């Protein structure tokens, strides 16, 4: 059993900034690397950014490049994403999940293993 | 696939020339390199190592 | 288990050798290795200016001699013996090779080379 | 954290990040001649291998990652056994018979290598 | 240090009693045995001896 | 991005095949396709990654493959639990890291 | 224009554009013994300094700009001072005591860059 | 194939593919001082060449291409002669008199470009 939760705040006027978490529990955190992903509310999936493991790559879907930043805390077993700028766009269920990459001295994975319940993020 | 990695502790048995130190004698006088007043010492966790102190050159 | 006093041979081997206060004594043991199974204790000593050391010959000292009383306090700390060999085993002290009395110090030491280059299968390519 | 070959008992992948520990512990005329066969010897061993890893094409490197392919017939282990159960030292004994001819694959891939940099320039 | 049959000034054991040899069975090899304990002996030249 | 845009449906017992197209220097040359479950209002569920493993805990009604630049996934003894929405995605190498299908409404008859 | 150590009085900026002038010059049995340890040594000192810029990534460079962020507790001043006031000599005493703190932080930052570059591969 | 220097009389082009093949093979007190004489000397005239290429540039390479431009009056031959008819053993003498030429541009090159490396970060 592992758990994923999402938390921060689900309403922003465009414009603004917004900080998201995401707390983790029951697996080695810091042997995972970690994304988030978007659910439109009307639409399908997204992918929006992958950080590694120790923390030190970061990569980014060109729409959010140089708006939105990844974050990780191995301590304290939490995510964190931190949005600015904001856009009607950007409205979505936006998921904590993990996997996405790998470590080079361990088998790849390249898919999601888990997910999280989603935090609802709307712009105004 | 292959990667070549440096630094790895990684050791075998072997035979070397050892020199002496020490803190008008009849042994070490002045051919002895002074010790090191603070000497250090490693424990290995998970090593088991076989030693043999009748072929110990 | 019985103990018994050294065999036969040379001074240098069938007494307890060695130098303090810069004269060579040579005692003799048997006095305490004497006994079946398991105040003071005295072994008389002889005292040599003409040394002979380790096993060589050709190459002879002489130890000057020493002005006063020389005392000496030191510990026995181990035993060189030898078996003599259907119910009973005889041991007797032995000795006359020093290297027997340093790989007594050193049983614990090795001496192992680095090899720091290796090589693994990892999951990249340049 | 842990001094020279404190790792050596750790299993190969939480080695190899103190790779910087051991590197740098590489480095009366009679008694002075011991000494000094002593130190020349430590600086040709170093400087062999220093030499090695150059015709290779990993001077300067603790990790290189090269071009050439891992034959299974080596060693039919997946990453997790390799990287979280072995040790350095276990890893050594198991593929000794083949270190020689992954050597010589290292210096050929890199002498290709070489070459194809020099046509593109 | 050097002297025979026993060995004086040297390190101890550290619980008990050890017998080591290279092949117990042989009595061709030397036995050494080490102490827990040292057992302290006193040794004297009582004569005083001048010298020229 | 992968496409596949109309609901798939059959009664239980019959299987059923859903597609996911793409193109050569994404889904053609690399073997990562997974597929994901999405029950309507819940997170999705890993049901198939690389291209034909499944993860434990996933039934072995559910199988898939690729050929060419076109993958997809099998559900066999098709069930009523089965209805929800399935997306594929793959890994389409480094800048472009991943990206999705839309999804496919799976009707249960 | 200058030889050996000519730029010594010169600036830090004024120098350091003869790097190589400095770099070039660091290379009867009793007497025989103190010639052979004075070049034995001369080797050694020579390979310990490239052993250090190896691990700290500027293996055969004179000039290696790091990612190591400068703390101004350990000099609080302009560049406009440092390179064009002081000289080496003055430097190096100005920053003495905090030479070994920098030298791990560098060897660090190479640890986690080496890894870094792995993963991307 | 061939082994230690067996390239010598071939011409220049068919030789260079076989530079690891020489490259390798660089690495009573008063007859121990003769050895450690012969044996200091092999690493000292190994290392001075390998600084030579450090500040050229060439560090950790076999074959470097470097961004000074030949002069033809080193030599006014075309690339057929010079790579498929002549040997290296005649090239040495063909060159000898601008050796020293070549080397210290060479030197200066990498000095201009290490620099405007720095400026640009
Ligand atoms: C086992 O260990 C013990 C303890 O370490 C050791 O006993 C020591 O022996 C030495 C030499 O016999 C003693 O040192 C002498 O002490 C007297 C005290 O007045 C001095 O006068 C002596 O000086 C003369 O010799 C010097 C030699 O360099 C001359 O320089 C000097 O001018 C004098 O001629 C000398 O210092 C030492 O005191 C004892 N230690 C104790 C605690 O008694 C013992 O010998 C070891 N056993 C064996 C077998 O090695
Ligand atoms: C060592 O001391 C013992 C004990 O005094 C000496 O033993 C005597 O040896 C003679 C030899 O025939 C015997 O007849 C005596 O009976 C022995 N004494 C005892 C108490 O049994 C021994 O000779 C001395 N060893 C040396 C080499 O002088
Ligand atoms: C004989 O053995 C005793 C016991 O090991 C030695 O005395 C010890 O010496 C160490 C040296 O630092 C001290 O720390 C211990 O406290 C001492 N023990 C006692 C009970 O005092 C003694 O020095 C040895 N004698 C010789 C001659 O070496
Ligand atoms: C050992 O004791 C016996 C007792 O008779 C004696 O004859 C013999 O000489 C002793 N050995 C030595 C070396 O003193
Ligand atoms: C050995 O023990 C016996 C037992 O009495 C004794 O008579 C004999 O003298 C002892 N030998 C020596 C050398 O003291
Ligand atoms: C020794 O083995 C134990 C087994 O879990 C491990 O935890 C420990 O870290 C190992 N030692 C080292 C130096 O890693
Ligand atoms: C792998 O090694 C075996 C022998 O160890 C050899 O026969 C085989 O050809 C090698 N594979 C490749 C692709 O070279
Ligand atoms: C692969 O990993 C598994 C661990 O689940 C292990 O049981 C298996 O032996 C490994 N396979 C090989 C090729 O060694
Ligand atoms: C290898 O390490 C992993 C770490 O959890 C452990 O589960 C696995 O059983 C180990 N394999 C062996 C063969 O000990
Ligand atoms: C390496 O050679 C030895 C020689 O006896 C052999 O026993 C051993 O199995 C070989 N190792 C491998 C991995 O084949
Ligand atoms: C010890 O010596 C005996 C004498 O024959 C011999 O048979 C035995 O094998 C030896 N032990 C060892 C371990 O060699
Ligand atoms: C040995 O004991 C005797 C018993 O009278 C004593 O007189 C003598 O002085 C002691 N010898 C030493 C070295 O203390
Ligand atoms: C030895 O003789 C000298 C002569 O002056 C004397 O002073 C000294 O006290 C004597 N030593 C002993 C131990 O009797
Ligand atoms: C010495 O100081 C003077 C002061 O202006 C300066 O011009 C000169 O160039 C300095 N020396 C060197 C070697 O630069
Ligand atoms: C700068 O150095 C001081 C002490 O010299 C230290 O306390 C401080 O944390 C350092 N700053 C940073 C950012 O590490
Ligand atoms: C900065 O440069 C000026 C020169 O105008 C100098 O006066 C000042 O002391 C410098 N500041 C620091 C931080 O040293
Ligand atoms: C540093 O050099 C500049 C060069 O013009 C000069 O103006 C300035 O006063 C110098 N600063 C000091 C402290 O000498
Ligand atoms: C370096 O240490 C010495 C020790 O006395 C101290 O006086 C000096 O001020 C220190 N340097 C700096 C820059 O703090
Ligand atoms: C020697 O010259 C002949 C002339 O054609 C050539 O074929 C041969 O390969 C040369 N030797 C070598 C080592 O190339
Ligand atoms: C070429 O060399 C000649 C002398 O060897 C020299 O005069 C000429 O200037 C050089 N050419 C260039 C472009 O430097
Ligand atoms: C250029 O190549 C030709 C071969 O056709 C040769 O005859 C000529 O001498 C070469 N020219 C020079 C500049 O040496
Ligand atoms: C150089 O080699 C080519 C190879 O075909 C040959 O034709 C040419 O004549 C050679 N030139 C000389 C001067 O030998
Ligand atoms: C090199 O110098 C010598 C000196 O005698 C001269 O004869 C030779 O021609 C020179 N080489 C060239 C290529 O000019």
């Amino acid at each position: 059993e592992v758990q994923l939760v999402e938390t921060g705040g689900g309403l922003v006027q465009p414009g603004g900034s917004l900080k998201l978490s995401c707390r983790a529990s029951g697996y080695t955190f810091s042997s995972f690397a970690m994304s988030w992903v978007r659910q439109a509310p009307g639409k399908g999936l997204e992918w929006v950014s992958l950080i590694n493991d120790r923390g030190g790559l970061t990569f980014y879907v060109d729409s959010v490049k140089g708006r939105f930043t990844i974050s990780r805390d191995n301590s304290k077993n939490t995510l964190s994403l931190q949005m600015h700028s904001l856009r009607d766009g950007d409205t979505a269920v936006y998921y904590c999940a993990t996997g996405g990459m790998s470590s080079a001295l361990q088998s790849s994975k390249y898919y999601f293993d888990f997910w999280g319940q989603g935090a609802l993020v709307t712009v105004s | 696939w292959v990667t070549v990695y440096y630094g790895v502790p990684v050791w075998k048995d072997a035979e070397t020339t050892l020199f002496c130190a020490s803190d008008h004698n009849v042994w070490a006088t002045h051919a002895c390199v002074p010790t090191d007043p603070n000497p250090q010492e490693i424990h290995l966790e998970n090593v088991t190592e076989e030693f043999n102190m009748w072929k110990n050159n | 288990i019985r103990f018994a006093n050294s065999s036969g041979g040379d001074l240098e081997v069938t007494t307890h050798s060695f130098n303090c206060g810069g004269e060579f004594f040579y005692c003799n043991t048997s006095g305490l290795f004497n006994s079946t199974w398991i105040d003071s204790i005295t072994l008389p000593c002889r005292i040599k200016q003409i040394i002979n050391m380790w096993q060589r010959i050709g190459q002879a000292m002489y130890a000057p001699p020493i002005q006063g009383v020389i005392r000496c306090v030191s510990n026995i700390t181990g035993l060189i013996l030898t078996r003599d060999g259907s119910t009973t085993e005889t041991f007797r002290p032995g000795g006359g090779d020093m290297r027997d009395n340093w790989r007594s110090e050193l049983y614990k030491y090795k001496v192992v080379k680095i090899e720091p280059l290796g090589v693994a299968p990892t999951r990249c390519k340049r | 954290f842990l001094g020279f070959l404190g790792a050596a008992g750790s299993t190969m992948g939480a080695a190899s990040m103190t790779l910087t520990v051991q590197a740098r512990n590489l480095l009366l005329t009679v008694w002075g001649i011991k000494q000094l066969q002593a130190r020349v010897l430590a600086v040709e061993r170093y400087l062999r291998d220093q030499q090695l890893l150059g015709i290779w094409g990993c001077s300067g490197k603790l990790i290189c990652c090269t071009n050439v392919p891992w034959n299974s017939s080596w060693s039919n282990r997946n990453l997790s056994e390799i990287w979280d159960n072995m040790t350095w030292l276990q890893w050594d004994k198991e593929i000794s018979n083949y270190t020689q001819i992954i050597y010589g694959l290292l210096e050929e891939s890199q002498n290709q290598q070489e070459k194809n940099e020099q046509d593109l320039l | 240090v050097v002297s025979t049959q026993l060995l004086l000034n040297g390190s101890l054991a550290e619980e008990e009693v050890m017998i080591r040899s290279e092949n117990i069975t042989n009595n061709a090899k030397n036995i050494l045995v080490q102490f827990n304990t040292p057992v302290q002996i006193n040794c004297t030249r009582p004569n005083n001896n001048t010298r020229k | 991005a992968l496409t596949q845009p109309p609901s798939v449906s059959g009664s239980p017992g019959q299987s059923v095949t859903i597609s996911c197209t793409g193109t050569s220097s994404d889904i053609g040359s690399y073997n990562y396709v997974s597929w994901y479950q999405q029950h309507p209002g819940k997170a999705p569920k890993l049901m198939i990654y690389d291209v034909t493993q499944r993860p434990s805990g996933v039934s072995d009604r559910f199988s898939g493959s690729k050929s060419g630049n076109t993958a997809s996934l099998t559900i066999s003894g098709l069930q009523a639990d089965d209805e929800a929405d399935y997306y594929c995605s793959a890994y389409a190498g480094r800048q472009t890291f991943y990206i999705f299908g839309g999804g496919t409404r799976l009707t249960v008859l």
